[PDB]
C-alpha cells in the first residue's frame, strides 16, 4: 500500500507536513549531522525508507516509531528551506493548509508553520502570518502536539527570502477604538496599567 | 375641587417678557462641534442618564469633562442644552463648553470646561464653621442667577456642587432636570434625589416654583451642620415626609395641605401620626456643635418651611446674618 | 425556564449574559428601541415571559432575539452588566487571545459597528489591545451589534485593575540565528509590487 | 606498477617552512563574533555546502555577505577559515571579515566584505577581448598570490569569479574546496566541477599541484573566448575526458598516462577511441572572432595540456605576450 512518508504526512495532526523526496533524504550528506540527535537512528532511517526491518519485541518496535517520527520531524525542518521544499510549502500555502490570521484587520490572510525554537521538545508548532508578521497559535488542537522544531525557526523567513514576490502588503486598515463614537486617548492606559500597578 | 393655585414671590414674570426661544427648548437647533477634537482620558462619575469622563482637547490640549447622554426623549437633551447656555457666563454655573455627536449611533455628548474638585466628601469631614458658610453663600449666587434668568434646578444636592477647595471654587453642576419658569404651570412632581424632595413634591402638588430649590438648599445644610447625611432619611417617597414630620411637627404639614387644599394620598393618613415640632438645638451633639451657632439654625429654619411661599428666596438668604461675616470678607 | 435563560442557554449566544428583568421592565432603559425593531410590543411580550396572543410567530421570535441583542448592547455597559460579563470573562467564556506572545489572555466581545447588519461579534484581547475572529464557527452568526463598539473599554474605565501588562516578550524573526533587517521587508514589497 | 610521483614545478616547500599552524587547520581555534551584529537583507544564492544573504552590519550600518554554511565534518569549515584567513589581504582575494555563529543550533557563518557582481549574462556575452584579458590578468594575479602562499583553489571557475564591472573590480570566491600544498601528498581526485575538472582529476591521479587550477582557468578562457559554455561539455566524469580528448587528440593522453603510469579505470577501456589533435582556429566563427587572436590561442594551448606539469604556472601565464597590452597599460 502507502508508504511511509505518505502516511506520516497524512495522519491527523500532520497537515502542516509536506512529504519529503526520497532523494533528499538517501542523500547522507542531507542528513549530516541528524545521527547524533535521533535514538536508534539507523533503525528510524530504514523504517522512513520503507526499508526491511531487523519482530519479536513489540515495544522496541514503538520506540523505533517514534525515533523515526522524530528524524522525519528534524529532516523537514531542514528540507522546506531548501528550494523544493519551499516549492512544496508554497503549494500548501496557496491552498491554506496552515489555517487563517485570527487578526480582523489581517482579513483571513494564509499563514505559515513556524518553530519558536528549533530545539525539540521545547514548543510546539505556531504559525506565522506574513501579513502582520506575528505569531499564533493553531485554533485546532488537533494541531497542539506536533514539535516547532520539525519546521523551524526560519522556515517562513527563507520563503519571502526566496520568493518575495509572495509577501502581502501591509493591512490598510486598523483597529480604532471608541466609546460612544469617542477615540480612546493613550494616557487612558498608564492610568489603568498604574490601577493595576497599585492594586 | 381644585388644589389653591401658586406662584413664585420673585421673578415671576421673567420668563413671559423674553422672545420664545429663550424658553421654546424643543425649538433650539443644536449646533455641533467636531467631536474628533476631545479625547477620553479616564472615567470621573455615571448616572442615570449620563456617563461621564475626564478628556483632552486636542486642538491645544487641556482637560475638559465629557458628560455622554445616554437615550432620552431629544426633548429632556434640548432642555439641559438650553438651560445650560442660558446660564453659561453666570456666577457659579458650569460653563458648556461644546456639544458633539458620535455620526453613527448619533449619541450626543456635553463637553464642560474642567473642574478640579476636591474630595468632596472627604472634604466635608473637615469643613470648618467659616467654610459652610462661605461655600453656602456661593451655591446661594448661582441659585439666584439661575432664577433671575427664570430657571429652578430642580435637583440640588451635593453631588450636583462641585468643589475645588483649594482654589474655593464652586460650580453648581447637572442640569438635565432644571426647567423654566412659567406662572400657572403644574410640574412633575416626580424631581430631585428622594432625601432633597421638597414637602411639595411628596404631597404631589404640581403648581411649584424657584422656592424648591431653596427646600433642598435647606437640606444641604442641615446635613452639613449636623454632620448627618443625609439629613431625611427616608425608606421611600412617602416615608420620606414622615421623616420630615418628624422634625418639623404634623401641624405646619395639615396647615399647608389646607392653605392650598391639596388632596393627600389616602395612604400618607396612614403613617404621618402627630408628631411635634422639635427644636433645632435638639440635633445639636459634641461632634457638630462647632457648626451649629444660632443665625446657622435661624436661617435654616427659615429655609426648612412646608409652605413654599414661606421659605427664603435665594437673595433674602443671602441677607440672613449667617452671612454676614462672609459678606465683610467679601468686601475687599 | 424563561425566555432570557433559554436564548443565553442557546449554542452560540455563549457570550451572551442574562439581562435582569428590572433592566427591561424600565421603559426608561429601552428609549429609542421601538424605533429600531419590527413588532416591537409582541417581541418585548415575547421576552418577559408574558401571554401572547402561523410564520407570523417566527417572525415575532426575530423581532425579540433583536430587541434581547439590543438591550444587551445598553445592558452591558452599565455596572450590573459589567459586573455580569465580568464574571464571564474570568472563567474564560469569550475564549483567548491566539498571539503567541499574549499567553492565553481571556478576552471580551466586541462589536465593530453599532448597526445592526454590518458585522459578527469580534474579540478585543485585553493585552494586545487588537481585535480577533471567534475560532470557533458558532459565534460567526451572533451580531456585533448587539455588543457594541464600546463595551470592553467602559469595562476597563469602571474597573480598571483588571487591565493585563503589556506582554513581557516579543516576536523575533530569526533565520539561522540571523535577525532580519528592516530593509528586508521593503524590498520585499517591492519585489512583490513588480509582480 | 604504481604511479610516479610528482612535484609542483614553483612555490613546491612553501609549507615545509612554515610554522605549523599555518597549515595544520584542525588545530585552529576560531574566534567567534557577535551575530547579533548581522541582520539580512535577502538572498544572493545558494550551493550544497552553503546559502548566501546579502546583509548588513548595523553597528555602522555598511552591507556585507554572509555565506551560511550547511552541517559538513568541522574539518572542512576550519580548511576554509584557515585559508580565507591566511590569504586575506592579498590581491584580488576575498576579505572575511568575520565569522559568527548561532548560539543555540550552532549553524556557523563566514561574513565576508561586500562585492558587487554582475551575472554570467550580462557580462561574458558581452565582455570586449580587452576586456577577457584584463579580467584573465586580474584571476592569475590571486592564483599567483594563493600559489605562493601554498594554496591551491581547486575550484576555479566563472560562478567563483565575483566581477564588478562597473568598477572594473574582480573576487577570486568560494575556497571550501581549497587546499594546503604539500609535496607528495596525494589529495582527493573528487573535487572541482566537472566541466572544469583537470584530466589528472579524471584519471584518478592524486598526486596534483596548483597546476590544477591552470587547466580550469584553460577552460575559462575557451570558454570567454569562443563563445561556448561550458567548453568541455561531458555528460559523466567518464564522457568529460573524452569530450577533451576529442580537442587535444587522444596521443598526448596515451602518452600522459604513461609518462605517470597511471592506472586507467576499466570502464575508460572501449570509450575513448582515437582522435586527432584539433586546430584551436577551428573553434573560430563569426560570433567569436573579435576574441580570438594568435596570443590568445598560444596562450590557451600552454593551459590546456594532459600533463599538469607542462602549462604555464600563473606566474608564466602573466608573462604571456596576451597580456602585453594589458600590463603595458597598467603601468601609466
Ligand atoms: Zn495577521
Ligand atoms: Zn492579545
Amino acid at each position: 500500500e502507502v508508504s511511509w512518508i505518505s502516511w506520516f504526512c497524512g495522519l491527523r495532526g500532520n497537515e502542516f507536513f509536506c512529504e519529503v523526496d526520497e532523494d533528499y533524504i538517501q542523500d547522507k550528506f542531507n542528513l549530516t549531522g541528524l545521527n547524533e540527535q535521533v535514538p536508534h537512528y539507523r533503525q528510524a532511517l530504514d523504517m522512513i525508507l520503507d526499508l526491511e526491518p531487523d519482530e519479536d519485541n513489540p515495544n522496541q518496535s514503538d520506540l523505533i516509531e517514534q525515533a523515526a517520527e522524530m528524524l522525519y520531524g528534524l529532516i523537514h525542518a531542514r528540507y522546506i528551506l531548501t528550494n523544493r521544499g519551499i516549492a512544496q510549502m508554497l503549494e500548501k500555502y496557496q491552498q491554506g493548509d496552515f489555517g487563517y490570521c485570527p487578526r480582523v484587520y489581517c482579513e483571513n490572510q494564509p499563514m505559515l508553520p513556524i518553530g519558536l525554537s528549533d530545539i525539540p521538545g521545547e514548543a510546539m508548532v505556531k504559525l506565522y502570518c506574513p501579513k502582520c508578521m506575528d505569531v499564533y497559535t493553531p485554533k485546532s488542537s488537533r494541531h497542539h502536539h506536533t514539535d516547532g522544531a520539525y519546521f523551524g525557526t526560519g522556515f517562513p523567513h527563507m520563503l519571502f527570502m526566496v520568493h518575495p514576490e509572495y509577501r502581502p502588503k501591509r493591512p490598510a486598515n486598523q483597529f480604532v477604538p471608541r466609546l460612544y463614537g469617542f477615540k480612546i486617548h493613550p494616557m487612558a492606559y498608564q492610568l489603568q496599567l498604574q490601577a493595576a500597578s497599585n492594586f | 375641587s381644585g388644589p389653591v393655585p401658586s406662584r413664585a414671590r420673585v421673578y415671576t414674570d421673567v420668563n413671559t417678557h423674553r422672545p420664545r426661544e429663550y424658553w421654546d427648548y424643543e425649538s433650539h437647533v443644536v449646533e455641533w462641534g467636531n467631536q474628533d477634537d476631545y479625547q477620553l482620558v479616564r472615567k470621573l462619575g455615571r448616572g442615570k442618564y449620563s456617563e461621564v469622563f475626564e478628556a483632552i482637547n486636542i486642538t491645544n490640549n487641556e482637560k475638559v469633562v465629557v458628560k455622554i447622554l445616554k437615550p432620552v426623549k431629544k426633548k429632556k437633551i434640548k432642555r439641559e442644552i438650553k438651560i445650560l447656555e442660558n446660564l453659561r457666563g453666570g456666577p457659579n454655573i458650569i460653563t458648556l463648553a461644546d456639544i458633539v455627536k458620535d455620526p453613527v449611533s448619533r449619541t450626543p455628548a456635553l463637553v464642560f470646561e474642567h473642574v478640579n474638585n476636591t474630595d468632596e466628601k472627604q472634604l466635608y469631614q473637615t469643613l470648618t464653621d467659616y467654610d459652610i458658610r462661605f461655600y453656602m453663600y456661593e451655591i446661594l449666587k448661582a441659585l439666584d442667577y439661575c432664577h433671575s434668568m427664570g430657571i429652578m434646578h430642580r435637583d440640588v444636592k451635593p453631588h450636583n456642587v462641585m468643589i475645588d477647595h483649594e482654589h474655593r471654587k464652586l460650580r453648581l453642576i447637572d442640569w438635565g432636570l432644571a426647567e423654566f419658569y412659567h406662572p400657572g404651570q403644574e410640574y412633575n412632581v416626580r424631581v430631585a434625589s428622594r432625601y432633597f424632595k421638597g414637602p411639595e413634591l411628596l404631597v404631589d402638588y404640581q403648581m411649584y416654583d424657584y422656592s424648591l430649590d431653596m427646600w433642598s438648599l435647606g437640606c444641604m445644610l442641615a446635613s452639613m451642620i449636623f454632620r448627618k447625611e443625609p439629613f431625611f432619611h427616608g425608606h421611600d417617597n412617602y416615608d420620606q415626609l414622615v421623616r420630615i414630620a418628624k422634625v418639623l411637627g404634623t401641624e405646619d404639614l395639615y396647615d399647608y395641605i389646607d392653605k392650598y387644599n391639596i388632596e393627600l394620598d389616602p395612604r400618607f393618613n396612614d403613617i404621618l401620626g402627630r408628631h411635634s415640632r422639635k427644636r433645632w438645638e435638639r440635633f445639636v451633639h459634641s461632634e457638630n456643635q462647632h457648626l451649629v451657632s444660632p443665625e446657622a439654625l435661624d436661617f435654616l429654619d427659615k429655609l426648612l418651611r412646608y409652605d413654599h411661599q414661606s421659605r427664603l428666596t435665594a437673595r433674602e438668604a443671602m441677607e440672613h446674618p449667617y452671612f454676614y461675616t462672609v459678606v465683610k470678607d467679601q468686601a475687599r
